[PDB]
């Protein structure tokens, strides 16, 4: 069962959480779901946090985890629904060997450095490519409007 | 698969199946199911009691009658297209001249020699299958000269070619893939899709040469034109020739197809035993009596009496003929069994199909199948002649091999058949004929959730054409009760998945004695194996794919537990990536799934957006309604009013065609140049392997017209207007109008004055227009969403998605989709071949014999794997159960930890203390399925809170559900300090 | 009585449902409690799909019915 | 210690040549075959002379003479 592996990974990760993550805890009733605060560094996202939900399917790790933002975020490749198209989570590139630590590292890198190779919001990617300053201002507005206060 | 060139020759062939005993009945059934055009039976002997124990066409009422005549009715009833005519006269040279393939099942040696000589004189294919007890032979003569069109079982290789060049070698470069390793020098190749080299298409096939680093060549292409791009290069199968000796010469020097020298020598000993049996039957006029010591001694003496010249002189046998093997064959050669008949009939029917269709590689004239392991072990008592004497029961043909006590033990059993499809139906037939549960104290059970479908009905035999729509379990149970009236089958419609564990609880699995699983998926097989391991039940699992086959048995504590491939189980239900849909479809399967999901979201989601959601509570003011309306309404026509025009034309189809490929590619190129990346500026490679260009429709081309036809038919079907198939008149009507686009180029894009629409420049006018269209659709007829139905050919789903995938793949330069990818797709799957299904069912029947026999060592059981196209069959004993240990504890994959809760339910701290004291292990994590109970890394206050609480009360409090009534045990998974990262401790069974 | 109600995310959360009450009025409350769109998945017992025009008594909703939902569509 | 020259037959009637070692484990041969064919390790099991191959055992036990054929068998899903 994948539950034992997920519990062990969470216990290992809580001892040494990455700098961009905080208060990563799971509910004991359903341990196949995680709740975390993402703390990026690149502006304007670094002024606040982002609560995301990580769900592990029962056949984990042979099915990659489904990561979805619970709070809104203005990103080139993140939908308003909160879905993500990380290359590691993709079926053709996923392997059972990789842990969730690498996935979280890739997610933090993706948030810090927006990607335009696979835009899940094509119009926003076009706006970023044409006038990056307008995209920056819109991202600032979205963060200040929907973001959650950055914890200490 | 269903091959048009091959199947034309199947219906034109006529087959003679002589000696219609149990084996001949199986061969005739398989040939009728596969669809041979004619089939002539020949067996004038009266039906005996022994024949009923292995033949399913004959019933007790058909006793004392000619077997061929009695079986003719049922064989004709199995398939209407097959014409089955009984032959009353004796075998005559003219009759054998008329036929194409003849089969002699369980015929005498003299008749075998005579008919084989007569057939080999006229070039008629000849097969002489036989089965004497638990050992069966097979002979296959296809004349002096026989040419097989295609030796292998594989689609011809196609690989996408990157760049080709001119010169004396004329080397060409292809995209990296497994086909590069697959391609070999001296082969034959053809090409049909290439940009440039116009006359190279449809040219004669030519050879190639393999050079280092995946370099190939075609020859001299300097004289040809310029090469732009290349779709694929198709491999060409090389015809092969086989020469088979006649039967009379082959008997002296047999050529056995085997896998090892030991197997060859064992087959030689079996051949000597069969020759001895034939000689004994000739000398005395009577087969050996069941388990008669004197007849067995005479047979083994005849086996030794055979001349040394009877063997090949170029390879002497390492040892003389083992008297034990010949004696055992002679003793058990009285009756004919049902599993052996099924297996040999499957193999013989596959060989007959090889003869008729000239496909695959024919058998090398001799195959011997040994299944003597099913006999009682040497320590146990062998059946006595008095037990094996027939008593007039329909099972006497099996009692003459196994005895009365084993038949009673079979009658006493109580099994469970999970899944009744093809393997399920034939395993049910084997269970019925064998006698499993045919008694008051016995029973059976069939679990099935699906309904009968015509596409799957086309191959199975327990199902009939008038049963479409009825549950599979009910019909299978009725057929099983028809085959054996004493059998009592209980058909259950509820499936066996983790969501139904309350129906199939502890009592249900306490009633049964064994499980036989014939399932189509890996997840279902894994779940059933887990349930059987939890309840310690014997499992009989089989699986086929094409001509492949596999039958396995997992008895508790003696064989390794079933472990499905986790990768395939995950791939069973996994979503496809979105990047290929978005910009770069790398393969043709990517554009196939792109078309599938695009049409799904265009049609399935359209219906709900028409009436339900818009009319219920929301409007265009939702997240993104204008995009949802734009993806469906304008692409299918401007509309905006109730369409009084006929919903079957071409005006709106070509608009969606252009928007699908041409307009989309143009928009993508507008977003970024095909050769450059705007952000990169100077990337590592400017436009690597990505150069899509707009595609223009050609009326003459069949793919475009087929796509338009499918789109129009599907739109008419979903809109509610009666749609007519365009292939007769409206295809010409769309051909009648060659240029509808020039008059409607600009206005069709968006509104009336939006050449590119910029970025959200539509404004309130277009938003209000979309709202008006939504209101019109809400008051208009509600569109009915249609699902993918392979059986209904009128919906035009598979053809539509294939056409769209081909169009977009040619648009991107991807090689066109082949039939192999469609077959590999879970949808549009082919039915399993009847032959391999019969083979796996017979092997499972043998495993059932061994299981019901009682306590058996691991060496008795056998896991089988076969490949009928390559006539590759293996039967190996399974591995010992894996033993993995941690510290002093040692456990297998079957055993489990037991800890009673006592009269007062133990606290969690009490449970941990008991575990530490008894099994010497300290638990750091202890889950109940998914909920966590105790953790070593928890805070001391939280642990001090959780420890005193009652275990069952804690489980109820975490889950929020009351414990299931009558639940004897509770399963918990635990770990230990310092354990391996991948170790798997046995589950903790906690009583409550 | 008690009927096993389960979600596709691994949490059952059994709810009070009875045959005397219409199934739709309970399904809407369950959907409102969960917070996920109803068009994403169709509730279904024993593999029998449920339609907006489909009588529940014809198929015989069994006590402790095996009702679970299957995810569909493509969010992006 | 010298490298061996054995060929593993595919399930589609084709074959490929592999360079292995007597002390090399069967799991390594499975890894090489999976890498060449592109299929998962657990989805297939490879056999030699009619008997299956155990992962943890070395190739020396099975007696793989050079220029031998090791058939590749897939786990079958269809029912
Ligand atoms: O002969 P076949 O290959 O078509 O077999 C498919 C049969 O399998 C049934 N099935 C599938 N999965 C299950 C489970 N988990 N439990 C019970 N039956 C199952 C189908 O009814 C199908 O006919």
């Amino acid at each position: 069962m994948a539950s034992m592996r997920v519990v062990k990974e969470l216990e290992d990760l809580q001892k040494k959480p990455p700098p961009y993550l905080r208060n990563l805890s799971s509910d004991d009733a359903n341990v196949l779901v995680w709740h975390a605060l993402l703390l990026p560094d690149q502006p304007p996202y670094h002024l606040k946090a982002f609560n995301l939900r990580i769900s592990f399917p029962p056949e984990y790790p042979f099915k990659p985890p489904m990561i979805k933002f619970t709070t809104k975020i203005y990103h080139p490749n993140v939908d308003e629904n909160g879905q993500i198209c990380l290359p590691i989570i993709s079926s053709e590139n996923w392997k059972p060997s990789t842990k969730t630590s690498q996935v979280l590292e890739a997610l933090n890198v993706l948030v810090n450095r927006p990607n335009i190779r696979e835009p899940k919001r094509m119009d926003l990617a076009d706006l970023l490519t044409q006038n990056p300053e307008l995209f920056r201002k819109n991202a600032e507005e979205f963060t200040l409007r929907f973001g959650v206060d950055r914890p200490s | 698969v269903l091959g048009s060139p091959a199947m034309q020759r199947i219906q034109g062939a006529r087959v003679l199946v002589s000696g219609l005993q149990g084996l001949g009945a199986e061969v005739a059934k398989n040939l009728v199911l596969m669809g041979v055009g004619s089939l002539t039976l020949h067996d004038p002997h009266p039906t005996c009691w022994s024949d009923l124990a292995a033949q399913f066409l004959l019933s007790e009422q058909d006793l004392e009658r000619s077997r061929a005549e009695a079986s003719q009715e049922l064989l004709a009833q199995l398939n209407r297209a097959v014409q089955v005519v009984v032959h009353t006269g004796d075998i005559t040279e003219d009759l054998l001249l008329d036929f194409q393939v003849v089969v002699l099942t369980a015929a005498k040696l003299e008749e075998q020699l005579k008919v084989g000589t007569l057939c080999h004189k006229h070039g008629v294919c000849f097969l002489a299958a036989d089965t004497r007890g638990l050992v069966g032979q097979l002979f296959c003569d296809f004349g002096e000269d026989f040419t097989v069109q295609d030796p292998t079982e594989a689609e011809p290789l196609t690989a996408a070619i990157q760049h080709i060049s001119q010169g004396s070698p004329g080397i060409l470069t292809l995209r990296k893939g497994a086909n590069t390793h697959y391609f070999r020098d001296g082969d034959l190749v053809t090409f049909s899709g290439i940009e440039g080299m116009v006359e190279l298409n449809d040219c004669d096939p030519r050879s190639i040469h393999v050079r280092e680093d995946g370099s190939l060549e075609i020859g001299d292409t300097t004289t040809f034109s310029r090469y732009l791009r290349g779709g694929a290069i198709t491999e060409v199968k090389r015809p092969k020739t086989v020469r088979h000796k006649s039967l009379d010469t082959a008997l002296l020097q047999p050529h056995v197809v085997a896998q090892s020298s030991q197997e060859v020598h064992h087959a030689h000993c079996l051949h000597q035993a069969f020759c001895a049996l034939h000689k004994f039957q000739h000398l005395h006029g009577r087969p050996p009596q069941p388990w008669d010591p004197v007849d067995a001694e005479t047979v083994v003496g005849l086996a030794r009496d055979l001349e040394p010249l009877k063997r090949t002189e170029e390879e002497p046998l390492e040892e003389p003929l083992d008297e034990a093997l010949v004696r055992t064959v002679a003793l058990s050669s009285a009756g004919v069994l049902s599993p052996m008949v099924a297996m040999l009939g499957a193999v013989a029917a596959q060989e007959v199909l090889k003869a008729i269709s000239r496909k695959f590689m024919p058998l090398d004239q001799w195959l011997y199948f040994d299944a003597l392991d099913c006999l009682p072990e040497d320590g146990e008592l062998l059946p006595s002649p008095e037990d094996c004497a027939l008593r007039g029961s329909r099972y006497d043909g099996q009692i003459a091999v196994f005895g009365a006590g084993f038949q009673e033990k079979l009658r006493r059993q109580h099994y469970l058949l999970v899944g009744a499809g093809a393997i399920g139906c034939e395993l049910l037939k084997v269970f019925a004929l064998v006698g499993l549960g045919a008694g008051n104290s016995g029973g059976l059970t069939v679990v099935d959730m699906d309904h009968i479908e015509r596409s799957n009905l086309s191959r199975q035999f327990l199902f009939r054409s008038q049963d479409v729509g009825r549950p599979k379990a009910e019909v299978a149970a009725a057929a099983a009760r028809g085959l054996n009236p004493d059998l009592q089958v209980i058909p259950l419609t509820y499936p066996l998945d983790p969501t139904t564990e309350h129906i199939y609880g502890d009592n249900f699995f306490s009633r049964v004695d064994g499980v036989a699983a014939a399932l189509d998926s890996f997840q279902a097989r894994r779940y059933v194996a887990a349930r059987c391991t939890h309840y310690l039940k014997p499992l009989l699992e089989a699986g086929t794919s094409g001509t492949w086959g596999s039958a396995t048995v997992f008895m508790p504590h003696v064989t390794e537990a079933y472990r499905a491939p986790a990768s395939a189980a995950a791939s069973e239900d996994a979503p496809y990536p979105v990047c290929t849909v978005r910009y770069f479809p790398s393969t043709a399967e990517h554009t196939l799934q792109w078309a599938r999901h695009e049409f799904e979201e265009l049609f399935r989601l359209s219906a709900e957006t028409i009436n339900h959601h818009q009319q219920a509570h929301t409007s265009l003011a939702d997240m993104d309604e204008p995009q949802t309306l734009t993806l469906l309404k304008p692409v299918l026509g401007v509309l905006r009013v109730r369409p009084q025009n006929w919903q079957d034309c071409v005006a709106w189809a070509l608009g969606h065609w252009k928007l699908c490929f041409h307009y989309g590619i143009k928009q993508l190129l507008r977003h970024f140049p095909p050769n450059k990346v705007l952000e990169d500026g100077t990337p590592f490679w400017s436009g690597p392997k990505q150069c899509p260009q707009p595609l223009e429709f050609d009326t003459n081309q069949d793919t475009h017209l087929l796509y338009v036809l499918a789109a129009a038919n599907l739109y008419a079907q979903m809109h509610g207007l009666p749609g007519s198939q365009d292939w007769t008149a409206l295809r010409e009507l769309l051909k009648l109008l060659p240029q509808p686009d020039p008059q409607q180029m600009a206005p069709i894009f968006a509104s009336n004055l939006e050449l590119a629409s910029a970025s959200a420049e539509f404004g309130p006018e277009q938003q209000k227009e979309l709202n008006k269209a939504l209101e019109v659709w809400s008051v208009g007829p509600p569109l009915k969403p249609l699902m993918f139905e392979k059986d209904d050919d009128s919906n035009f789903h598979v053809d539509f998605v294939v056409a769209a995938a081909s169009l977009r793949c040619q648009n991107y330069g991807i090689p066109p989709v082949n039939r192999a990818q469609s077959k590999r797709i879970v949808g549009q799957i082919i039915p399993a071949i009847a032959t391999t299904t019969a083979a796996v069912a017979g092997l499972l029947g043998l495993e059932l014999y061994k299981v019901v026999s009682g306590p058996r060592p691991r060496s008795a059981f056998r896991h089988s794997y076969l490949h009928l196209a390559e006539n590759y069959l293996i039967r190996y004993m399974p591995f010992a159960p894996a033993i993995q240990t941690f510290h002093h504890l040692k456990w297998t994959s079957w055993d489990r930890l037991k800890v009673p809760a006592g009269q007062p339910e133990r606290t969690l701290e009490s449970l941990l203390a008991h575990l530490q004291e008894q099994h010497g292990l300290r638990v750091r994590i202890l889950l109940h399925g998914s909920a966590l109970l105790y953790a070593a890394g928890w805070s001391p206050e939280k642990q001090a809170q959780h420890l005193p609480l009652r275990v069952t009360e804690l489980v109820q409090q975490l889950t929020g559900q009351a414990p299931a009534p009558g639940q004897r045990v509770l399963v918990l998974e635990l770990s230990c300090e310092g354990d391996d990262e991948d170790t798997a401790f046995p589950p903790l069974h906690y009583e409550l | 009585l008690s009927i096993l109600v389960r979600n596709n995310k691994g949490r059952s959360s059994t709810y009070e449902v009875r045959l005397t009450q219409t199934v739709a009025h309970l399904k809407q409350q369950v959907s409102g409690l969960e917070g996920v769109q109803d068009d994403l998945f169709w509730l279904t017992f024993e593999g029998k799909p449920l339609e907006d025009q489909l009588p529940l008594g014809e198929y015989g909703l069994k006590p402790l019915s095996t009702v679970f939902m299957n995810l569909r569509l493509r969010g992006g």
